[PDB]
C-alpha cells in the first residue's frame, strides 16, 4: 500500500525527518529481536530496516558481522526471518519495513519466489547489498511484480550515470552513504526517492545535519547494534538504552 | 556498462556492492589499455622469464606409463618462482597495480600459497602489500605466514565467521572499498567478479600457449586431453584457454573429492554444489539448503575454495570441457606414485588432476593417448601432512 509515500507525505505535513534504525533479525535471539524491533517502533521509529543472517555479509562492519553471529548462535535461519516479518507486520500494519539482503538468500529459492513471500508478509521495501544497479534488472523487476520497492545505493563515488539510474530504477527511498548537499540537489533534481543518509548516524546531531542537508531522513545501522552487543546480559537495560537512544534521535529529526 | 562481457553464458557477473563498481570499471579499462600496449607485454615478459623461470618445462613421463599405451607430459609450472602457477597472474596483476598508479597491494589466501605469490610479487615491484587470512588458516600455515612476513607483508587474520579462506575474501573486499584509489585487490583465481575472471585467465594462458608449442614440438600433434585441478580455475583456465578452439582437444578439469562425494565433506561445487551468488559472480557454489555458503573439504589445502570460476560453469554447460573429481585416497595415491617412478614430489592440488590421468591410463591401458597433465605446484609444502596421514594409517 506505499507505507512509504504514505510516511514522506506525513513528515512532510508536520515538516518532520524520519528516523530509521537497523537490527539483525534473531539477534540475540527470536524473542529477544521481537521485543527488541517493539521497542524501537515506541520509541518512535519511522520505518524499520531489517537484516537476514548471512553467513558471509561481505558489505557490513564487524559489529553487524557479530549480529549475524549472535543470530546464527541462536538458529535463526531465512525460514523463521520472515514468520518474524510476519508478526512484526500484524502488530504494525502502518510502518515501513525494509530488508537488507544478500543476492544468494534473494536468488536461493528463485527471484520471484523470494519476493512472493515478502509480499505475502507485508515486506514494503528490499536493499540487495551485493547487486549494483548494473546487475539489477531480474532483481527489480522481480520486485515491483510485487509490489517491492528496489533500494539502490549511491555511493560518495557516485558519479552523474549512477544517480540517473538510482533516480529512474530506485522506489521507496534512497540509501545514502555519503558535501551531500550537492548528491541531494541532483537526486531531487532527477526525481529520485527520498534520500535516507545512512552512514555513522550515531547522535541526534546527525540526525539533525541530514535533514537540515536536505535527505528525507537518517537510517542508523551500527548504532542500535552496538546497543545491543553492548547489554547482551541485561534484557530490559537494553530495551532501556534502546527507548532512550530511538526517542532522542527520533526528537532530533522533528 | 563495460567494455567487455562480464559474464561466460550465464554465469559471471559483477555481484558486489555498489561503492566497488569504480574500482571494477578501473581494473577493467586499465587491463583492456595494458592489453593493446607493447611495453606492457614486454615488462610482463620480462619478468615472467627473467625472474619467475618462464618457459616451464614440458617433461614426459619415463617411467608411470609403463604397460599402457598411454604418453603422459608434465607441464612443470612447479618449476616456476614459488613453486606454483600463481606466480604468473600476481606478476601481471603487480603491473597492471603500477599501471593504474597503485602502491599498495591487498591480497587474500586460504593455503598460505597465493600470500606468498602476492608478497613476492609486491616486493619486487616495490609495493607496500597487506594480506588477510582465516584465523584457522593462520594456525595450520604458520611456515607460509613466515615466508609473506619475510618479504615485508603484512599478514591480518580474520576470525570473522568461518576464519578461513571465504572470511579473508571478504575482510580484503571491505579494505577494498575505501582504499581502491590507492591499493589493488590482487584477487587469488579465476573467480570473483568481472574483470578479475577474464584477467587472470589472461595472465595464465602462457601455460597452455607453451605447452601447445612444446607439444608440437615433441610429439608433432596436438594432446588428446589436458587435466588440471580445479579449486578456483586458475591453473585450469590458464591451460585450458589456447586450446579451447582447438575442438579435438579434451579440456578435462578436477575437483576435490574430499572424503567422497557422498559423505558431503567435499570440494566439487561445479558438479555437486548448486548455483548461488557470491564472491561478486553468479557461480556453482557449496551452500546450504537455505543458501548459507559452506567450506569446501580436501586434504588438499589450495582446493578450498567454495565456489568456482564462472567460465568453467560455462565451459561444462556447453560441454567444451569435462569436469571430474578425485578423493582424497586417489590423490595421495598419484602423490607417492610420481615421487617413486619420476622423482618428481607434486603438490597434493596438481596430484588431483595426476590421479585422473593415471584413471584413465590405467582403467584402459590398451587405449592410445596424448595425456598433459598441469602440474601446478611443487609438494615440499605437503610432505608433512603426507607424513602424519601415513603414519597414522598403521
Ligand atoms: C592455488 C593452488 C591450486 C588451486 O588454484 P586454482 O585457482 O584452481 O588454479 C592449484 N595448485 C596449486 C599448487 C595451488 O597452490
Ligand atoms: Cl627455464
Ligand atoms: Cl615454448
Ligand atoms: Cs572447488
Amino acid at each position: 500500500m506505499e507505507r512509504y509515500e504514505n510516511l514522506f507525505a506525513q513528515l512532510n505535513d508536520r515538516r518532520e525527518g524520519a528516523f530509521v534504525p537497523f537490527v539483525t533479525l534473531g539477534d540475540p535471539g527470536i524473542e529477544q529481536s521481537l521485543k527488541i524491533i517493539d521497542t524501537l517502533i515506541d520509541a518512535g521509529a519511522d520505518a524499520l530496516e531489517l537484516g537476514v543472517p548471512f553467513s558471509d555479509p561481505l558489505a557490513d562492519g564487524p559489529t553487524i558481522q557479530n549480529a549475524n553471529l549472535r543470530a546464527f548462535a541462536a538458529g535463526v535461519t531465512p525460514a523463521q526471518c520472515f514468520e518474524m516479518l510476519a508478526l512484526i507486520r500484524e502488530k504494525h500494519p502502518t510502518i515501513p519495513i525494509g530488508l537488507l539482503m544478500y543476492a544468494n538468500l534473494v536468488f536461493n529459492n528463485g527471484i520471484d519466489a523470494f519476493y512472493a513471500r515478502c509480499e505475502q508478509v507485508g515486506v514494503d521495501s528490499v536493499l540487495v547489498a551485493d547487486v549494483p544497479v548494473e546487475e539489477s534488472a531480474p532483481f527489480r523487476q522481480a520486485a515491483l511484480r510485487h509490489n517491492i520497492a528496489p533500494i539502490f545505493i549511491c555511493p560518495p563515488n557516485a558519479d552523474d550515470d549512477l544517480l540517473r539510474q538510482v533516480a529512474s530504477y530506485g522506489r521507496g527511498y534512497t540509501y545514502l552513504l555519503s558535501p551531500l548537499h550537492h548528491l541531494i540537489e541532483k537526486l531531487k533534481e532527477y526525481h529520485a526517492a527520498p534520500a535516507l543518509q545512512g552512514f555513522g548516524i550515531s547522535s541526534p546531531e546527525q540526525v539533525s545535519a541530514a535533514v537540515r542537508a536536505g535527505a528525507a531522513g537518517a537510517i542508523s545501522g551500527s548504532a542500535i547494534v552496538k546497543i545491543i552487543e553492548k547489554n547482551l546480559a541485561s534484557p530490559k537495560q537494553m530495551l532501556a538504552e534502546l527507548r532512550s537512544f530511538v526517542s532522542a534521535m527520533k526528537a532530533a529529526s522533528r | 556498462t563495460t567494455l567487455l562481457n562480464p559474464y561466460f553464458g550465464e554465469f559471471g557477473g559483477m555481484y558486489v556492492p555498489q561503492i566497488l563498481m569504480p574500482a571494477l570499471n578501473q581494473l577493467e579499462e586499465a587491463f583492456v589499455s595494458a592489453q593493446k600496449d607493447p611495453e606492457f607485454q614486454a615488462q610482463f615478459a620480462d619478468l615472467l622469464k627473467n625472474y619467475a623461470g618462464r618457459p616451464t618445462a614440458l617433461t614426459k613421463c619415463q617411467n608411470i606409463t609403463a604397460g599402457t599405451r598411454t604418453t603422459l607430459y608434465l607441464k612443470r609450472e612447479d618449476l616456476l618462482h614459488g613453486g606454483a602457477h600463481k606466480t604468473n597472474q600476481v606478476l601481471g596483476q603487480a603491473l597492471l597495480a603500477k599501471r593504474m598508479g597503485k602502491s599498495e597491494i591487498i591480497a587474500e589466501t586460504g593455503a598460505g600459497q597465493h600470500g606468498v605469490a602476492s608478497a613476492l610479487a609486491s616486493a619486487l615491484l616495490g609495493l607496500k602489500c597487506r594480506i588477510y587470512m582465516g584465523a584457522k588458516d593462520v594456525e595450520r600455515q604458520s611456515p607460509n605466514v613466515f615466508r609473506m612476513r619475510l618479504m615485508g607483508a603484512e599478514v591480518i587474520p580474520v576470525h570473522s565467521g568461518s576464519a578461513t579462506l571465504k572470511d579473508a575474501c571478504n575482510e580484503a573486499l571491505r579494505d577494498w572499498s575505501g582504499s581502491y584509489e590507492t591499493a589493488h585487490y590482487m584477487l587469488g583465481t579465476a573467480a570473483g567478479p568481472h574483470p578479475y575472471p577474464t584477467i587472470v585467465r589472461e595472465f595464465q594462458r602462457m601455460i597452455g600457449e607453451e605447452t601447445k608449442a612444446q607439444i608440437l614440438d615433441k610429439e608433432g600433434r596436438l594432446p588428446d586431453a589436458v587435466i588440471a585441478c580445479v579449486g578456483g580455475g586458475s591453473n585450469a583456465i590458464g591451460m585450458f584457454a589456447d586450446f579451447i578452439n582447438d575442438t579435438s582437444v579434451g579440456l578435462i578439469g578436477v575437483e576435490p573429492g574430499g572424503h567422497g562425494i557422498e559423505t558431503g565433506e567435499h570440494g566439487a561445487p561445479l558438479k555437486h554444489g548448486r548455483v548461488g551468488i557470491y564472491f561478486g559472480m553468479k557461480a556453482p557454489m557449496m551452500q546450504t539448503a537455505d543458501g548459507q555458503i559452506e567450506e569446501s573439504y580436501s586434504i588438499s589445502a589450495g582446493l578450498d575454495f567454495p565456489s568456482v570460476g564462472p567460465q568453467h560453469a560455462y565451459l561444462n554447460s556447453i560441454g567444451r570441457a569435462d569436469y571430474v573429481s578425485i578423493t582424497d585416497d586417489e590423490a595421495l595415491e598419484a602423490f607417492k606414485t610420481l615421487c617413486r617412478h619420476e622423482g618428481i614430489i607434486p603438490a597434493l592440488e596438481s596430484s588431483h588432476a595426476l590421479a585422473h590421468a593415471l584413471k584413465m591410463m590405467r582403467e584402459q591401458p590398451e587405449k592410445e593417448q596424448l595425456l598433459v597433465v598441469n602440474l601446478s605446484g611443487r609438494g615440499d609444502k605437503d610432505i608433512f601432512t603426507v607424513h602424519d596421514i601415513l603414519k597414522a594409517r598403521g
